């Protein structure tokens, strides 16, 4: 029952250690709901994944998302995001 | 042309400024629709030049032009990335993208807007803390 | 159960789900590939493309990532491995909806497995044929999927069978992203698990004991999160054989192999062996005409609970 | 579309469409500019914000082009043009919808016109007022538009005059996009029509003659297709003069004025004209209150079409 674990194992693993199952079981359960084309409980899955990784400072723990778009500046000629 | 664009008809503006024999209507920079990235990974520009080139000669080569049709800003030739993957499907992205602006992610016009509609969620859908709703 | 005909003028040989399971491709000695989709509204099995592909008997088919698009691999007895991809832009039931991409023409002898690696290893390919030789291709340009190069050759068997004896082959990769990367290859009576080492070549790892007999199927369990693999066997024996792989020179990781189980229940030989999506459910196809069901109890221990007749 | 009436205290002086044709602006003498936007619903006028600007009556107004933002700017009694931009994030009609970018404080005497430029000049803003000198303000950098240089400082006019009370300065910009840049002055009584040359520098190109009282307002009209342009001209007589110009290619061109109109069925003082957006519908302003359409004719001559009265 992966999906019961991981579904108990985010509310404070990554928030308080880090230990490689809690990702396992993670990457798991999303590529399981990837399978069942269960795209838009991924997607809630992810946002209550970094809505519970806020720690007691504010700082966020959880493995984003990289970013996909950098744009180059038309007259600086430059990345706008650095 | 601007008084087509005085009223809401921009597609029909669009439509007599494309085959406008006249090359220097409205500006005279050429391109300022056209969008440079930069790679997720490497952090060079995505401008393509061997793809590009490699195309080029193998269309020449053949006849058909429909080889040119698989050049695309979506691959980087330096680091050899395969693909842009939607947020929402994890599907590769090739032909129109709707990027979410605060975060910089992808996605198919299909999948942002059931997303952003049909679920009525406010976040980004690929763990993003920004609220870039609706 | 609801029988549908799939269309072919001889033998199935191999059929593989996608992986949101809502296609199935069929490959035949008709020398043709089917693709079916399941329809939404009326629940039924409704066929997609049919196109001929090889000039010879396609024996195994897989299909590609849906991360890398869709592809699919098709290895016949000519000696090909052709890779398939589908463009929308066509009519449905015409022969032009899978486009073809590349043809192998390295392996010197009839291929009977093919088989693609998870996504996080890349878009690779794993093929083996009766010359016993293990061929890796990769999908390095990112530009055109037709530019597939050949990275890894392994030597599984030293001298290639006669025609008049039979041979069988079977190929089962890792499904688990938090592991290196490994691959089940099953020769004649051998069992080999390969192991990517520090070098970037493929080295022996593992080699799980027994089989008297001709291997017919090969199935590495997915890693739902526990700490032991599972690998199910079936022999030309009456023989289900369940290993447990336990993972801890120039390899990242030494891995013990210890038999879990070994099931006599079909009295024949085990044709086809599989696993379910999180590993609790077996099947296996035997010579009694029945297909079995088997679930691991409290106690490690796997147990028939079906038995469909056909 | 029916009238409606604005919370103005005094006069308004000068009202301005956007591009869009869905805003409007009015400035007014009470130190108030109220923005109202048309609705797509019922198609009434809606109020969007009103928010004090200067310390005076305020007496010109200009919107800039909608791809540099909704930039309103102003001009009044208290030698300052300020410009203002709206703000989506504060409420409709609170009052600090809006901001300033820049205070023009570089004049002597009390400004009069202020007008924005065709695009293909970039953003440029041209001021004139009492200090008898054009003032061109230019945006090097469009990408901030807090920043404004002075880059034109032409003297209109030969000596400061001696009534300043009475005087009007209007300014007009040319639409035509390939021409080269023509801006049109009417200082007191004189009509300057104004060419850039290849030093750089702005030259006298032709002077509109006539004009035997003070000119209340100009505008140039938008030539589509015509091998020549018109002027609208109007002072304080009530005569309506429609010049005529043809351009043929130090300046790199040569301006023929030829007077092609002059009516007078406006019995008071022309305090505006304006074109539509072909250049042929032209209507006047008044001292009594009339709105005059004027349309040319079969001959080379104008007629007035309709006489909108307000009662
Ligand atoms: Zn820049
Ligand atoms: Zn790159
Ligand atoms: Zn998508
Ligand atoms: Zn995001």
């Amino acid at each position: 029952d992966v999906q019961s674990a991981a579904l108990i194992s985010i509310f404070g693993s990554p928030r308080y250690f880090r230990d490689q199952r809690v990702d396992e079981w993670i990457q798991t359960y999303r590529d399981m709901l990837k399978s069942w084309e269960l795209f838009s409980m991924r997607a809630r899955f992810d946002v209550l994944r970094s809505k519970l990784s806020r720690t007691k400072t504010g700082v966020l723990t959880a493995d984003i998302k990289p970013r996909q778009i950098y744009i180059q500046c038309q007259n600086c000629k430059q990345n706008i995001n650095t | 042309l601007l008084l087509l664009h005085r009223y809401e008809l921009f597609g029909i503006a669009a439509d007599v400024l494309k085959y406008c024999p006249f090359e220097d209507i409205m500006g005279s920079e050429g391109d300022q629709s056209s969008i440079r990235l930069f790679c997720e990974r490497c952090g060079e520009l995505i401008t393509n030049e061997s793809s590009k080139e490699k195309l080029r000669a193998e269309a020449q080569q053949t006849g058909n032009k429909k080889i040119m049709d698989k050049f695309g800003y979506w691959y980087c030739d330096s680091c050899k990335k395969k693909n842009t993957s939607c947020v929402l499907c994890e599907r590769p992205l090739k032909k129109l993208t709707m990027v979410i602006l605060p975060c910089g992610h992808e996605g198919h016009f299909q999948c942002i807007q059931e997303w952003f509609l049909d679920e009525n969620e406010q976040e980004c859908p690929g763990g993003c803390p920004g609220v870039a709703f609706i | 159960m609801q029988p549908f005909d799939s269309g072919h003028d001889d033998l199935v040989h191999d059929v593989v789900y996608d992986f949101y399971g809502r296609h199935v491709a069929t490959c035949s000695s008709d020398q043709h590939i089917k693709v079916f989709k399941l329809d939404k509204d009326t629940s039924n099995w409704e066929l997609s493309d049919s196109w001929r592909a090889h000039d010879s008997s396609i024996v195994a088919i897989d299909w590609a990532s849906p991360e890398y698009g869709r592809i699919i691999a098709s290895a016949s007895y000519d000696k090909t491995v052709k890779l398939w991809e589908e463009d929308p832009d066509q009519e449905e039931c015409s022969g032009r909806r899978w486009n073809k991409l590349c043809t192998l023409n390295d392996s010197k002898g009839s291929l009977y497995s093919v088989k693609f690696a998870p996504a996080h290893l890349g878009l690779k390919l794993a093929c083996l044929g009766n010359d016993g030789i293990l061929r890796l291709y990769d999908a390095l340009e990112p530009s055109d999927l037709r530019s597939w190069t050949l990275t890894s050759e392994m030597k599984v068997l030293s001298i290639p069978p006669a025609n008049h004896l039979q041979s069988d082959f079977c190929l089962s990769w890792c499904p688990s992203r938090f592991s290196p990367e490994k691959l089940a290859v099953s020769a004649l009576e051998q069992a080999i698990i390969y192991q990517r080492g520090k070098d970037g070549k493929l080295h022996v790892a593992a080699k799980l004991p027994g089989h008297k007999s001709l291997i017919r199927s090969i199935s590495w369990a997915p890693s739902i999160g526990r700490w032991y693999q599972l690998i199910a066997t079936g022999c030309k024996d009456g023989r289900i054989r369940i290993f447990k792989i336990t993972e801890k020179a120039e390899l990242q990781s030494n891995l013990q192999v210890e038999l879990l189980s070994e099931h006599d229940d079909h009295n024949g030989e085990v044709w086809s062996v599989s696993w379910n999506l999180t590993g609790t459910i077996l099947s296996s196809a035997g010579d009694d005409g029945k297909v079995r069901l088997w679930k691991a109890t409290y106690s490690n221990e796997f147990k028939c609970m079906s038995v469909i007749t056909a």
